[PDB]
């Protein structure tokens, strides 16, 4: 009781929330997450997951690794971040294409690896918000209104319908704004 | 009994099931009813006013044919013909009658490895004998001889040619080049011959345990002409000490081509030996079984295990353990062709999935085996007719087809033709068209409208609508609608519609009934089609199942000991499955686990049974209810209590069927004060 | 199923042994050895670099050292996709001695550039890289030759450092046995392990398994074969069906099983779970009538090719139809299985009358045709092939009527009216979708479709009938992307309905044609091989139940369990439900009535006017079609099967809500749900043991104290684990006098237990009387120590000793009249009885007594 946060085990579990804010960590294994009301960081970790965030505005952190995963953030304004891709250390997921990742959320799936003949996606529904990595990237909105953030290197932003509000940070940046009433910030370097 | 769904003809009747019969009486089916209650089990017809020489009743029956003119008959009989009907089995017996002398063809072939030098010796002087054995059992025999070692390639051969010159691990004495078969004597009857003969040999060596022997074989089995093949009984004696090399062994060496089962032979060797791969035991047992060849594995006790798994893969095939001499060869042979011939079995050749064939085996021995795939039993003796029954089924209306049932390991065979049953009878030359309004034919006592008119009697016309009058004949009862909202009334029968959704076959008088709609289990009706059917609220199986979803099996439960009593007599077999009473344990309610030690009060019994005490309490008969004594020790509760007079008797109390029956062991030695 | 045969590209060379090892390397280019082709005096094998964009292939150039003779390079490869990594073995070096030739081997590793490479009775015949393996520390090559030809297989971790995994030489059973003739790698944890196969150990086959255990490699398991000379172990495949990162299954081929119409066997073995053993649970088989097809033969993992997330596999069988050959493929199924029916058979004798030995050698799992879809390269005879995977499509339709219902005057008998002039509109919309991902652009995907619409279908003659055609039926062709279209039609009656109690029914079924993609070598994609084919709507018509008013029903619905209290989960298998329904409205139309219930309950039965049901789990049943009248009522019970190992918590609930044509809005009456406690079968018994001490004398005169044990066994006989409690009565004392001093209780299986002591009195003081009549001394004349002890879990099927020790003395004898007393201990098991219950007439065997006699 009176316990907001959680850290599951090596093995599969079954991970559910409350109406108040949680943070819930898989680990290993295969989980099955829900982060029900609030605002809620759901961090599958290592393993084929499935996470709900129900309604509220919900965070979804992934990892390095090619194993796919379910995203559905389920009501409210929700973002997923893939910054944990590339680090300073070794990475496992193979980009041998250079592009980081690629994401398309009219066609709703995320290529969070590539190699040259395989190819790794992730399963995303209902998430409005896209942050990038530290090399190249390709982010496509939606007809809805997206936040887009590209970070570091020579990224390409297309906002498509709706609204939007595209970043694109160090590095020299693409960026498109489509149909609608859109705000786009540059950043550093040398952008169009 | 009779499950019809929709009948409309005597064909469509019989093709219903095997009990289905056709009144075919006219003046039997009232103005209120259809001609689907002519199609009912014969019983019921019978108490209903048909007769027995007015029901239909196809029946499948065999009738066999026999040459005269050919004597000597060993399998008989054979030609038969049969009349099959689906779902009932025709069936018949086949004879066999052992014959006397039959001529002996021996092949021998030999291993001549380093370790076979002492057998080389011995073998080289025992023709004469072994030609002699085979005079005592036959009026005329003949003996070959052949050898092998290993495919000429590294690993399995040193392929330096100064190890290809003298393979053996001693330079002092002769020793030939390996080789993979050379076929050495033609099969006579000289034995001088076969002394000279293989006198000439010499040993060979190689690298590998395992030798290549059945790439001899396949050649031996594949050259008939020159290996001197007659059509008598052929054997073939295969005489190692080691494994064999089959098929995959090959890619060791780079040898990845499959063995053609064709004749390489080339100046009596086995040339080519280094480009096909070793057979496999399957291309082996075929060709021996088509070429009617016997094998005889001679093989040492090491190795006895290892060739008896052959003989599941190859019928008409014997092990026999070979001394490390090789000096009670002639012997071994004597017992295989006495374990070979005393055996006999009977099978068939492809037949289609329509067709099942059972046999039962009924001989000398008293063992009579029921419903097995093939037929088998031991003990066939000489001149004493050994029957077998085979029985077929046809589970459709099926084709002209032919099928040949053969004995393993001869020519003579019984060829089996089988025709449909799938027709009626009827009487229609003189049948009267009146009753037909003119319009039809009388057809096993139905009529067939021609074309426009429709109706049971042929009495309206399509093109014209359907009277009001006629409908109320379509509805069950006053609150029942018309043909129960799932069909059509025309002309004073329901038409039953159809339905998209599969498995949905609307039928009956009223189509009242539908087949998706009876007892479930695990979510399939009737337990799947695998077990049973489902005819409109009742559910009735194939054979074997029993039940109101045919979960449970009928017979042959798990309900028995091996001393064949239900549950050892502590429960009721319910559904294959014993529900034992008090405190006793699945699967046959054999232990009492939680249960008090009984050995408190059974030492009431014991004092007096071996110690020969009298009656105290009363006689120990009428008394100790289904306790009896064993003489020898018993497993079971090791016990020790007080005597009744003071000393400490021990006994172990072991436990047989029934409630309270035990059986007891009293030990003689006692501890006392 | 969506494995193209059209349109596959061949390699063909000259080189003898071409396609007998094939592998694909970086997603652009296969690799494909020549074993036997004489490349120069003294030198055997050759490789090849095959590809796709260019449809022709010259040899890789590579400097075989002087002392490499006849090496037969090529005969054995392996590739790593990530890394690009390349390794190729010749293990046929004829290294010639003064007296002897051996057989050694040797194997040389690339990088992403073919151009540099590095060089890789006891230990002569070794016959290094056989079957070669790259794990992530260095390559693995196999030895089949050591030791007598028992085998083995060395792991490099660098250049020049190498281990050697074997099994142990307890005897001579392993000689012969081909160890390592073919390797598989597993995953789990991200950490590595290896599969070794053993084709001809004892004739009959074995494969093993090899693990880590404290920096050291032990073997932990392995499988066996049954039938002699079947080859089990000769091919090795690891499966991650659902593609998490750890090994599920492994599959072992039997190419040369022997039956009578069949040649060939794969088994499905999971990987055993922590020390359990190894175990088969599946066997796959090729076609009938192939005898010696040689199934089995080779076998690889080609990914995800149907787009379901789960890994598929191709198994290949160079035998069959004289030895022309063919390839199966395989679908994954959810529960890490393979499913036991092929879903494609490729066969040689369809794709070329020159192919022999089709299927010898297989490598997939990557695409090279650079569209984002897999690909399989499968290798014969002097040709090399290129399968190629294919778009996979689905479609959705759906019928919507308008009005809903067919109007009154519609359908209406009228003589001052024109007949057949009736009117109406039903609305048909088609969606074609794509299930697979790949990398091709979208509007390059075209379908022609066409379809029948079926007007009163399963009737004779229709009710109604389309404007255009006059008729029932209709057909049209259309071109379709991959956007949903959307087309109307008018509807037209001829003549009156005089039955209108039965809707008018619209079926709807279609074939699909993929056109050629140009871009692409001329891809057609396909329809899914389980994809819906016909849909259906309804077409009611309108009610005048009274009045010409809007049919207004009143349905009830309540049930309940009458005469059960709490469901028993391991008794009884089945429960009733009684439930009644009522009509206090006006006639009710297609009554529905809908169960919803957990997944540890099957529906059975239902058991009573007409009613016909069918299936949180949900089962559906028909109160009385068509009609269910005015003020009528049905009561009926629905049967239940309870699972054995159900798992429905303390408290089980039950929905059901009644439903018809009408649809009115719901209310109070409509719906019910009632709540029903749930109890589980428990069955445990307590025993007496016969090391317990029987008999103790003494001799008053002296003051000699002895030990007494009283044993009890518990065990939990049952299919449930469940805490527990064993109490045992101590008799202490008996009229101010110590009997058993500081009794203790200890437990054999030094399970986790803890115990607390508690005195109580006894409820006799005339202790001699008690005596007097019968000579037991118990907690009824005496004072009893209550010894309780709490185990937290106790297991399934699993027994312990509980034994009571401590010292006595025989200063409390009472000379009564019989020559004896006895002590009595009892010991009983408690639970939570709110949770568990025993079984009827079970209950006896839960408590137990020990006496131990006393004379002088
Ligand atoms: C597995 O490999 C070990 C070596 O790693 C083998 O052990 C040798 O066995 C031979 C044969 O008896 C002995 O002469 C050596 O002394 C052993 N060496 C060591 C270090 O133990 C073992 O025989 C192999 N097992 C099999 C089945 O081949
Ligand atoms: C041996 O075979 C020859 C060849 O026909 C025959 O003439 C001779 O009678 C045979 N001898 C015996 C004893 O059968
Ligand atoms: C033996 O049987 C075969 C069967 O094909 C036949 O061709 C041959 O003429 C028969 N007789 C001899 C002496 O081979
Ligand atoms: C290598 O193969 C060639 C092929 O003809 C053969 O002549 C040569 O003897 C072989 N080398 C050895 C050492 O066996
Ligand atoms: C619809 O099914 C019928 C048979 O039920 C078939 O003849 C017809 O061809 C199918 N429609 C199409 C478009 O293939
Ligand atoms: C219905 O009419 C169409 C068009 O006239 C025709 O193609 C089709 O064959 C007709 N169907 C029947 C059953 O007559
Ligand atoms: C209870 O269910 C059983 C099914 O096993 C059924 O036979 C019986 O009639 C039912 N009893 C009642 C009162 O519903
Ligand atoms: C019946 O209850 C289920 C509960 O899931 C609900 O989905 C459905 O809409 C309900 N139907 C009616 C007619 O109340
Ligand atoms: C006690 O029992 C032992 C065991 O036999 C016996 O030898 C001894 O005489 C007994 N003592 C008395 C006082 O009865
Ligand atoms: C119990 O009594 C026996 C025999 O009198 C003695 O050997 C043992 O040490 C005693 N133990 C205790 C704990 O008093
Ligand atoms: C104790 O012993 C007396 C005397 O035999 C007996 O009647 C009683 O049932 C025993 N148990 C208890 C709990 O009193
Ligand atoms: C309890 O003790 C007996 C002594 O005969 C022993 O055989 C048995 O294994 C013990 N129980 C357990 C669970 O080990
Ligand atoms: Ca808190
Ligand atoms: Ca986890
Ligand atoms: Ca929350
Ligand atoms: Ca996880
Ligand atoms: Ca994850
Ligand atoms: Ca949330
Ligand atoms: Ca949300
Ligand atoms: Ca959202
Ligand atoms: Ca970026
Ligand atoms: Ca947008
Ligand atoms: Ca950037
Ligand atoms: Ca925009
Ligand atoms: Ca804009
Ligand atoms: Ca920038
Ligand atoms: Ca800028
Ligand atoms: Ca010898
Ligand atoms: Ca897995
Ligand atoms: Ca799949
Ligand atoms: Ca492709």
């Amino acid at each position: 009781k009176n316990i907001e946060n959680l850290h599951g085990s090596r093995l599969n579990d079954r991970i559910a929330g409350d109406d108040q804010d949680n943070e819930l960590w898989g680990h290993d294994g295969n989980d099955t997450i829900r982060g029900r009301g609030g605002d809620d960081i759901l961090r599958g970790g290592l393993g084929l997951d499935t996470l709900y965030g129900e309604d509220g505005n919900d965070i979804f952190l992934q990892d390095d690794e090619t194993v796919s995963d379910d995203i559905d953030g389920g009501a409210g304004l929700d973002t997923v971040d893939y910054s944990a891709m590339i680090h300073p250390g070794r990475i496992v997921a193979p980009h041998e294409y250079g592009f980081g990742i690629e994401a398309d959320l009219s066609r709703e799936w995320v290529r969070k690896a590539s190699a040259l003949g395989v190819d790794y996606y992730d399963n995303v529904r209902n998430v409005e918000n896209v942050i990038g990595t530290s090399m190249k990237d390709v982010l496509i909105g939606d007809a809805q209104a997206n936040t887009l953030m590209g970070q570091g290197g020579d990224d390409t932003v297309r906002g498509g319908d709706g609204d939007d509000l595209l970043f694109g940070g160090d590095g020299n940046d693409m960026l498109y704004g489509d149909a609608g009433n859109d705000t786009l910030y540059g950043g550093l370097g040398d952008d169009t | 009994e009779c499950t019809k769904f929709k009948v409309s003809s005597c064909r469509e009747c019989i093709e219903s099931g095997p009990g289905c019969t056709w009144c075919q009486k006219l003046n039997f089916t009232g103005p209120g009813d259809p001609d689907s209650i002519r199609c009912d089990t014969r019983p019921q017809l019978l108490m209903r006013g048909c007769a027995a020489d007015d029901i239909m009743d196809p029946t499948s029956l065999a009738e066999t044919q026999e040459d005269h003119n050919g004597g000597q008959k060993q399998l008989s009989p054979q030609k038969v013909t049969l009349y099959l009907r689906p779902g009932q089995a025709a069936a018949f017996n086949v004879t066999f009658r052992r014959a006397k002398g039959y001529p002996i063809d021996l092949y021998y072939l030999m291993d001549l490895s380093y370790s076979m030098l002492d057998d080389l010796r011995n073998v080289k002087k025992l023709g004469g004998d072994l030609l002699r054995a085979l005079n005592e059992i036959t009026e005329s025999g003949r003996i070959g001889f052949g050898s092998f070692v290993d495919k000429t390639v590294l690993p399995f051969v040193n392929t330096h040619p100064d190890k290809l010159r003298n393979p053996c691990p001693n330079k002092e004495k002769e020793c030939q080049p390996p080789f993979a078969f050379r076929h050495v004597l033609k099969l006579t009857n000289n034995s001088n011959q076969f002394q000279t003969e293989v006198g000439k040999q010499l040993i060979s060596g190689n690298l590998d345990a395992p030798e290549g022997g059945l790439d001899a074989m396949m050649q031996v089995a594949a050259c008939p002409e020159e290996i001197g093949w007659r059509n008598v009984t052929r054997l073939l004696v295969f005489a190692t000490d080691d494994g064999f090399h089959f098929a995959g062994d090959g890619k060791l060496g780079a040898i990845l081509t499959p063995n053609d089962g064709r004749c390489h032979l080339e100046d009596n060797l086995y040339k080519r030996s280094n480009e096909f791969d070793y057979p496999s035991v399957g291309q082996l047992a075929h060709k021996l079984a088509e070429n009617n060849i016997q094998p005889i594995f001679a093989v040492t006790s090491r190795m006895v295990k290892t060739y008896e798994k052959l003989t599941e893969i190859i019928p008409k095939s014997a092990v026999g353990e070979l001394s490390e001499d090789s000096s009670n060869v002639v012997h071994l042979i004597k017992n295989a062709y006495n374990k070979l011939s005393s055996r006999v079995f009977l099978d068939h050749n492809a037949l289609p999935d329509t067709l099942k064939v059972t046999y039962d085996s009924f001989c000398s021995n008293g063992v009579t085996h029921r419903n097995q795939p093939r037929g088998d039993c031991d003990g066939v003796q000489i001149n004493v007719p050994i029957t077998f029954q085979v029985k077929v089924t046809a589970t459709e209306c099926i084709q002209e087809q032919s099928f040949v049932i053969r004995a393993l390991g001869f020519t003579d065979i019984v060829t089996v033709q089988v025709l449909p049953q799938c027709e009626c009878r009827c009487r229609d030359q003189s049948r009267d068209r009146s009753l037909c309004h003119g319009k039809g034919f009388l057809e096993c006592g139905i009529c067939r409208c021609d074309t426009g008119y429709i109706g049971k009697n042929c009495e309206c016309q399509t093109q014209g609508r359907s009277s009001q009058e006629l409908e109320g004949s379509c509805r069950k009862d006053n609150n029942s609608i018309i043909c129960s909202g799932l069909g059509d009334c025309v002309c004073g029968q329901c038409l039953c519609h159809t339905s998209d959704v599969p498995g949905k076959l609307i039928y009956g008088q009223y189509c009242e009934c539908d087949t998706i709609n009876c007892e479930r289990y695990n979510g399939q009706v009737c337990g799947g089609p695998g077990r049973g059917l489902c005819f409109c609220g009742k559910c009735r199986c194939h054979p074997g199942f029993e039940g109101s979803a045919c979960q449970c099996e009928r017979t042959t439960e798990g309900c028995l000991n091996p001393r064949r009593v239900e549950c050892s007599g502590r429960g009721r077999c319910r559904c294959n499955v014993c529900e034992c009473h008090s405190g006793y344990q699945l699967p046959l309610c054999q232990e009492c686990p939680g249960c008090p030690s009984p050995c408190g009060k059974y030492i009431s019994c014991a004092e007096c049974l071996k110690f020969e005490k009298g009656p105290f309490g009363k006689n120990c008969s009428a008394a100790c209810p289904g306790l009896q004594l064993s003489n020898n020790p018993v497993k079971g509760r090791t016990c020790k209590e007080r005597d009744s007079e003071g000393c400490w008797v021990a006994y172990t109390l072991e436990q047989q069927d029934g409630m309270d029956r035990y059986l007891i062991y009293v030990d003689e030695s006692r501890e006392c004060v | 199923f969506n494995l193209d045969t059209e349109n596959a590209m061949t390699f063909q060379e000259n080189a003898r042994g071409f396609g007998q090892s094939v592998v694909q390397l970086q997603g652009s280019r296969v690799v494909v050895g020549a074993p036997q082709e004489i490349v120069a005096a003294n030198q055997r094998g050759s490789l090849y670099q095959c590809d796709y964009s260019t449809g022709s292939c010259e040899p890789i150039r590579l400097q075989v050292p002087v002392e490499a003779v006849n090496m037969s390079l090529g005969l054995s490869l392996a590739a790593t996709t990530s890394p690009p990594q390349l390794l190729a073995c010749g293990p046929t070096v004829h290294q010639t001695c003064s007296e002897n030739t051996y057989v050694k081997g040797l194997c040389f590793l690339f990088g992403s550039n073919l151009r540099q490479q590095p060089q890789k009775f006891e230990h002569e015949m070794s016959q290094e890289g056989f079957s070669a393996a790259i794990t992530s520390n260095g390559p693995l090559l196999s030895t089949v030759g050591s030791y007598d030809w028992a085998g083995g297989v060395f792991l490099y971790t660098s250049k020049e450092k190498s281990t050697f995994i074997n099994m142990t030489r307890v005897d001579s059973d392993m000689n012969d046995a081909y160890l390592g003739y073919a390797a598989a790698i597993i995953l789990r944890n991200r950490v590595q392990s290896l599969v070794l196969g053993a084709p001809r150990y004892q004739h009959i086959g074995l494969v093993a398994m090899f693990r880590q255990n404290t920096g050291m490699w032990e073997s932990n398991a392995n499988v066996k074969g049954t039938q002699i000379g079947a080859y089990f172990g000769a091919s090795l495949c690891s499966v991650d069906v659902d593609s998490n990162g750890s090994t599920d299954l492994v599959l072992i081929g039997a190419p040369h099983y022997y039956e009578q119409t069949r040649g060939g066997q794969v088994s499905v073995c999971p990987l055993p779970r922590g020390r359990a053993r190894w175990q088969c649970d599946a066997v796959l088989y090729g076609e009938q009538g192939q005898p010696w097809g040689r199934f089995g033969a080779a076998l690889t993992v080609l990914g995800d090719v149907n787009g379901d997330k789960l890994t598929d596999v191709a198994i290949g069988a160079p035998g069959e139809e004289d030895n022309r050959g063919a390839v199966y493929l395989f679908h994954g199924t959810s529960g890490s299985g393979i499913s036991p029916s092929h879903s494609q058979r490729i066969a040689g004798s369809k794709l070329s009358p020159r192919l022999q030995y089709f299927g010898q050698s297989l490598s997939g799992g990557q695409d090279l045709t650079m569209d984002g879809l897999v690909d399989l390269t499968v290798g014969a005879q002097g040709h090399v092939l290129l399968l190629r995977s294919q778009p996979v499509l689905r479609v959705k339709a759906i019928m919507e009527f308008n009005p809903r219902e067919v109007a009154r005057n519609v359908f209406e008998c009228n003589d001052q009216v024109v007949k057949g002039k009736e009117a109406g509109e039903v609305r048909v919309c088609l969606h074609v979708q794509k299930s697979t991902r790949d990398r091709l652009r979208e509007g390059q995907i075209q379908s022609v479709v066409t379809y029948d619409l079926a007007l009163d279908s399963g009737r004779p003659h229709s009710r109604a009938v389309f404007n255009e055609t006059k008729n029932s039926t209709r057909r049209q062709t259309q071109v379709l992307g991959l956007t949903q279209t959307c087309e109307t039609l008018k509807l037209q009656l001829p003549n009156c309905i005089e039955d209108p109690v039965s809707p008018i029914v619209l079926r709807l079924n279609f074939s699909l044609v993929g056109t050629p993609l140009s871009a692409f070598g001329n891809l057609r994609p396909v329809l899914a091989e389980d994809a819906q084919r016909l849909f259906t709507a309804l077409f009611p018509f309108e009610k005048n139940c009274g009045n010409d008013n809007i049919c207004q029903d009143d349905l009830s619905i309540t049930f309940s369990f009458m005469s059960l209290d709490c469901l028993v989960v391991g008794g009884p298998r089945e429960f009733n439900v009684t439930v009644t329904v009522r009509n206090d409205g006006e006639d009710s139309y297609r009554t529905q009535v809908t169960f919803f219930f957990p997944l540890d309950l099957s529906y059975r039965k239902v058991s009573t006017w007409r009613l016909a049901c069918e299936s949180l789990k949900s089962t559906s049943c028909s109160i009385n079609h068509p009609i269910f009248p005015e003020n009528s009522e049905v009561t009926f019970n629905i049967t239940f099967d309870v699972d054995s190992k159900a798992s429905l918590g303390n408290k089980l609930l039950l929905k059901a809500n009644v439903t018809s044509e009408n649809n009115m809005p719901r209310t109070n009456k409509t719906e019910f749900q009632l709540e029903l406690p749930v109890k589980y079968a428990v069955y445990m018994v307590v025993t007496s043991h016969g090391v317990s001490t029987k008999y103790l004398n003494f001799t008053a005169s002296e003051n000699t104290s002895r030990v007494m044990q009283h044993q009890y066994q518990v065990s939990n006989l049952g299919q449930r684990s469940l805490p527990i409690s064993l109490v045992f009565l101590v008799p202490v004392r008996l009229n101010q006098t110590v009997i058993w001093d500081r009794p203790q209780v200890t437990f054999s299986e030094n399970l986790s237990s803890t115990c607390h002591t508690k005195e109580r009195l006894p409820s006799h003081s005339d202790f001699l009387a008690e005596l007097r009549k019968a000579p037991v001394v118990n907690c009824s004349i005496a004072v009893c120590q209550r010894i309780q002890c709490d185990i937290p879990f106790f297991g399934i099927q699993e027994e312990f000793n509980a034994t009571l020790k401590g010292n006595l003395s025989f200063d409390w004898y009472i000379k009564t009249s019989h020559n004896h007393l006895l002590i009595v201990s009892t010991a009983e098991i408690l639970f939570n009885d709110s949770v568990f219950t025993l079984l009827p007439g079970q209950g006896a065997f839960v408590r137990s007594q020990t006496e131990t006699k006393v004379e002088p």
